């Protein structure tokens, strides 16, 4: 998946709507703004944690190199891969590399940022569920992971 | 596709009581080590010259026995590799069988199985008997007993090389006093390498009896010697025991805590999330059919990828340990919160009444 | 029923100091052990030659005291045991007699009695003479023993594998190279098994001394891998040691702490008020008497019951240990309670002067 | 004391006086609603609390089925009795299954919910006092589970 | 008053070196430690025959010595112990006289005079040497070894009886194997009284090598055996020293804490105020001339006597040690204060607004 | 300076791989441990006569090597050592050889010179070859073996003393009832000496084998005392061990702490600051151009001294460890500025209102 | 010092100043009352901590038999004199029985319910000083123990 | 580097600047005071801690020989030179007396009362920096102590 000019040109225009200035650079400023006329709200902090995740100048800006990094990276690095992955083992106690349908579903819609009933059902629709109701996790982050 | 799912969860099964046993599974491999540790047994039985026969012939059935056992292990241990997405077809069984104890396996099936065709230089394939201990070699998995040890030595060193030290200096000095008083009468102590002998012998309290003193002075030393060093010649055990124990106690501790949790339910939630930009029904309406103005939603996937990646860093951190400074901290944050509430209210009284 | 209560108050006494001792009651046990363990002694100095006639002389006198004392104990034990509801009357006693260690007691004191009877093959008489130390297994209740033991190795399994491991493989190698040198030139070393006999008895430090190394390239081996592995060898005992002495320490600090307390008291109220709802003076009023309207009484006594049943729960709660988070959670409590109070004030001061 | 169907009618009777709506099922609302028009003064979260011991689908109601339940067995189980039993447990360091009734008498109006002067002077006499003082509490345990 | 209080700060000084020894004041014990053990070594060498006369000449002249060394000290304690105010005078002299340690050191010292003295049946002046000893039991004061010792073994009292249990079976069944398979073939395992000489030599390492095993089997049993119960013999001492050390460190940390401080200050002084009630120049003047109405000074006086035992109450209880609980009290204490505080400022503003 | 900033960072990692190595440099003492180790076990197969001749030839050219590679690295060193600028120039080098150690350095290897020199009465020569112990004696850098040696030592008294008191009772009083048993029957226990020598070699476990009891009475009698005395001859170790082991616990926790922190850094600024008063830019102006008003700056010096010296205090005392009762001081001074403020808005509720 | 008659009537006579009702018993009520006419300020707390150091009955009352005990008895007994004696040992480290007169100074009135500079000048002066600045507390405390 | 009489004099002329009175004492009154005057405002426990650097009376003043004293010595004292180097070695994790500029940079701006920009520019020109970047702090401890 090689990137091409094409694809790295419209990242560049996404980069612009934050960057409306032609500055080359979005700051907690340009990132908000964009985010809350979408109808978000995140606080300064969640703002100043985003931008550091890609900002290796730290000074706290995304040049379009970060951007472009980000965006052509994606989940589909060795990272994440093995990360979501620990993250679902952390509720397979058997080992095996399975967790139950509604055992997705208790976590999914009652810890951290829960999903919507209509999130978790496309989730589970997504996953190839067996028969027993019992899913395979590890191909489901290959999936998202591709 | 039901057969398909029912052979999937078969295959399943035996990759996890093959390669990552927990509880009932490990009356599987405890079986493999009375079938290994007997075997060694035996081999050891065969140098004696009066037990020869007898061991040899009931080493050839064991054997032939574990043979056929060990390769049908491997058989079934390499069909049953598949689950895993990693390992599939005939590429992903050959990248199973590349890992360093797969072809040690091998290498052993298959030197045993020559060995005995050649059977049918005997001395050499007696020789090759020891090669078994392998087999439990394998049960430890990427060395964890070697790093236990070397973590609990390394953070001990200090004392461990006192006691070493100390019992050093204390064995030459006994060894020296007594050899001084025992060289004419006894013919034990005939040079100073035979009073370390019996010193290092003597303090370790392993007490051959080999060599002892005769003289009274030379027993009145020794056994001031002794109550002085063997102690030193025992600290080290204790130490380290002492060190294994504490250091069970404090990882049961942290267990308790279960500090880790939110980090990876959230970060599940938030791959699912950008997943679903590129797949949802939500965005396959006339609304979202891209042509006029495609960068709105690359936006939105920026803002998600953003999001995924903070909480892929507070989900590796979870692992990381924490201090018990936290009650500090917050009571930091609520005295300032607080403190801040009552400057609000101070301003707002003093802006309507002044 | 004075005497009756009296004589109550005697069974139970003699039943406390019987199946549940505590305190002084112990001196009972401790003389039932020095009549078993001198026994036993005896027992094992009939089976010398020498000593045969008097060691038989002094055990059939002791023996027949040993049979009255028991036959006495049994009896007073089965009546005793009549104090508790549980067992009363024939039917409770013979209850009370179906107990495993019970019908253990009996079978060991009929045969006994058998035995001696018809000593009026005796060498069966004599081998009988070894079941006289389950009345000292009796002693451990439901084998707790086992189970400390079983719970401290199983939460230290690890480290002693390793131990043992390391232990097994220096072993063999000390063997191996010792074997080599002390071949041709000392006898003691014909064979490989020869070489680990002496290997084994060496490195846990027992030194029988008929085995030893003569040359001094064999004692300089033997000196280095006894200072390597005598402390691998002795590793065991010291972890134990230290799991248990932490075991009693962290047993010990969870008595301070007296958690469990109020939720015992407030059960034994909640099944008073329960119980009491059908016979208390509250309900034997004209109002009460019940013809009318039923229900208004049962549903009280409904609600009763869904209290004690929380009452009962938390009960049973208290037995279970509590983490130290405990002081954040009462700073969150009060934090926010305090953050809602300065807000109903600012709600307040807004409302009236606006 | 098979629980006939004449009893079974009268917990009937009782169960929808909370259910006065007929839907079968108690809520918070419905119990609590209850216990204040009697005078009671329960919390909510003594009254979800009440309402988990017996509520299996954990869907925050009592159905008839639980209602028969709990009604038909009282304290006469065994880990009623067990329970209980453990309880005085607690307060006879002696071991020896007796607790004095002045030693009760303190216990009962100082801990927990405590009894008035009047609750304890009944259970003292309702229990078969020795002439020293000294109570029997197992037997005491088995006139409440009976 | 100079030279009297001169002569009592070096009468103090002897005392306190005598019986209260702390710092450089062990120099002094350890010398006659050293008087005492060197005497006793001598003894025993007297018990040989070859070194008899040396010996007697030695010890008749350390025993002149000793004798005159404690005859001295006994004389200066008894003469220093009249610094304290409780041994004054002739008949304060006789009660420290009459505690039991020394009346002890009179007895050993006329005895051993006595002894001599009848020297110019000397069997028994000489079996009255072993009375020396006592010298070096009187250094431990009130038995304080035997206290701490009893209590840490009380402590675990449960693991010391398991791993003393489960080493007596493991020892008769291991003793029984052994004895099956070598009664023919070895004439050391000639009864089974033998097997359990062999069994427990070898058990607890002490390894004399008068009796081993000969055949193969029997020396599988035994490795497999010791392996097995070699850890067992040797738990109690890891136990306890495990303990020891914990203990040690518990209280190190309690006088850390030093929580006992102000309530030993200000008994001190309730004591000097209730005290100077009765002779203060603040009652020495013309309104407090007691004539008129006495009882005004004596309920002053009663209620300093109230608030004195007051503060002795609250200095005893200092000793007890107290719980880390205390945090939460102080929040709860705290918590309570500061919203009885904003309850009193929303009464304020309803009153005054409404 | 290119070229002499580069000869001074050689001399520097010389230094500091010579005098304070860590992490890598460890395998250069490593091997001049190998080298000294080996040439003393050289020297000790040189008493042996049958072995002496290929041990003298071995050790001449050993310690010809020895010889050379320690004059190369002393040289080395003390030119290195002028890297640092308290020893520079021909006096501080001077300066840098009057340590102890590199004076006994310079000692031994002269002497070693001298002797081979003097080669070319060699008992003496022979007998000078233990002074290569001290090579290995200099590893321990101002003797913090026996410092952490006697510091554990110190904070365990009470138990050692207690443990080797109740061994020595247990040992005279098994010794003397053995003695009762054996003394006629067994030629071994000839004296009460020769007992002592028996109890102490077998209650230390060491078990020579040259004496044992041969009647049943003295057997059972060990036995029994054995069990008694053995975990009582064993204490000591134990009790060191876990010492040390929670000693390098708590250590390991004061790690994580890191309270020291800020006061070294605010350190270097005041000392910074009080410096620039005599040179800054900020005092080479005509404002400053001292000739009317010489005070207004040395006041102005006299301050940045007191904050210096109060910052140096400071940061000596981040050295001392800190209590855990901190969190009960943050929350004394939070409720109490809390408590002052309620205080401050209710004055001015009360002022303008009233 | 054989308790007399008329000793015990002038603790009757003081008791009744307590007790002027002639109920036979001092409350927290009739102690405080006389307490603050003379100008002290006990707290509520101080006053049931008083009176519980001698109420046997556990009624919160002082009786004639209890108030005549604890003014015959003074801090003549052997626990008074010990536990003051261990007071003071707090304060000797050398462990030889004797205090500095500066330490004592400083103890007394910087710690606890500190002696104002008078009270504290009386107490030295009464000590009977050594000439080094060395007090001798045990026979200080034998002197408040006679 | 002997203390002359004019020196002394000079020292004695700044000492009458804080004790303006004549008393030949200095208070945190008369410390404080001259400091606010040239803008300086320490707190009232910082004026407490300077003084009590070098008030040996323990009566919360200055005398002019401790004035005198702490003039002529500054750092130049051993104990000076010692806990300065050893506040270096805390940032000096290799052993081997040496620290980055800038290290030394982020240390003298980020942590304690940081010094500014231009304070840490002339502190950084005043250390012999080596090409590399190294700063060799022992010699700059001998600068500020000679
Ligand atoms: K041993
Ligand atoms: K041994
Ligand atoms: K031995
Ligand atoms: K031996």
């Amino acid at each position: 998946d090689q990137l091409t000019e094409e694809q790295i040109a419209e990242f560049k225009e996404a980069f612009s709507l934050f960057d409306k200035d032609g500055d080359g650079t979005i700051t907690t400023k340009e990132l908000g703004t964009v985010m809350r006329s979408l109808g978000q709200n995140p606080t300064e902090a969640e703002l100043q944690d985003m931008i550091n995740e890609v900002d290796a100048d730290g000074n706290g800006t995304i040049d379009f190199p970060e951007f472009l990094t980000m965006m052509a990276r994606k989940m589909k690095d060795t990272d994440s891969e093995e990360e979501i992955r620990e993250a679902f083992r952390v509720f397979d106690k058997d080992g095996n590399g399975y967790i139950s349908a509604a055992e997705l579903r208790h976590v999914m819609t009652n810890l951290g940022e829960k999903l919507t009933d209509e999130e978790v059902d496309e989730m589970i629709r997504e996953a190839d569920i067996d028969g027993d109701g019992q899913v395979n996790y590890e191909e489901f982050v290959q999936m998202m992971t591709a | 596709s039901a057969a398909h799912k029912r052979y999937r969860r078969l295959q399943n099964w035996v990759y996890n009581v093959l390669e990552r046993p927990r509880g009932w599974a490990f009356v599987y491999h405890v079986f493999i080590f009375l079938l290994v540790f007997s075997c060694l047994v035996l081999s050891v039985l065969s140098t004696i010259q009066e037990h020869q026969e007898l061991a040899n012939e009931c080493l050839l059935i064991l054997e032939f026995v574990m043979i056929v056992v060990f390769g049908l292990e491997y058989i079934v241990r390499v069909w049953s590799a598949g689950c895993c997405c990693r390992y599939r077809g005939w590429q992903g069984r050959f990248r199973f069988a590349r890992k360093p104890f797969c072809v040690i396996d091998f290498i052993v099936f298959v030197a045993s199985v020559a060995v005995i065709a050649a059977g049918t230089a005997t001395s050499a394939l007696r020789s090759m008997r020891f090669l078994q201990i392998l087999r439990m070699v394998r049960m430890d998995r990427r060395g964890g007993t070697w790093k236990l040890l070397g973590s609990v030595v390394y953070a001990h060193s200090k004392e461990l090389i006192t006691a070493w030290y100390i019992g050093f200096l204390v064995l030459i000095f006994a060894s020296f006093l007594v050899y001084l008083a025992e060289k004419d009468a006894n013919s034990d102590f005939s040079s100073y390498a035979d009073s370390l002998w019996w010193g290092t012998i003597t303090l370790t309290t392993i007490g051959y009896g080999d060599k002892t003193p005769h003289t009274w002075l030379g027993r009145v030393l020794a056994a001031g010697f002794a109550l002085l060093g063997i102690s030193f010649f025992a600290l080290p055990a204790g130490i380290l025991g002492s060190g294994f124990a504490l250091k069970v106690q404090e990882q049961h501790r942290q267990k308790h805590f279960e500090k880790r949790r939110m980090p990876a339910a959230n970060l599940i939630q938030a791959a699912w999330r950008l997943y679903s930009t590129d797949m949802s029904r939500a965005y396959l309406t006339a609304t979202w059919y891209d042509d006029i103005m495609p960068a709105v939603k690359t936006v939105i996937r920026s803002i998600r990828i953003l999001k995924f990646l903070v909480a892929k860093r507070k989900f590796k951190e979870t692992l990381r340990p924490y201090d018990v400074k936290d009650v500090i901290e917050q009571y930091s944050a609520g005295h300032l919160d607080m403190l801040g509430r009552i400057k609000s209210l101070q301003t707002r009284v003093d802006q309507i009444v002044g």
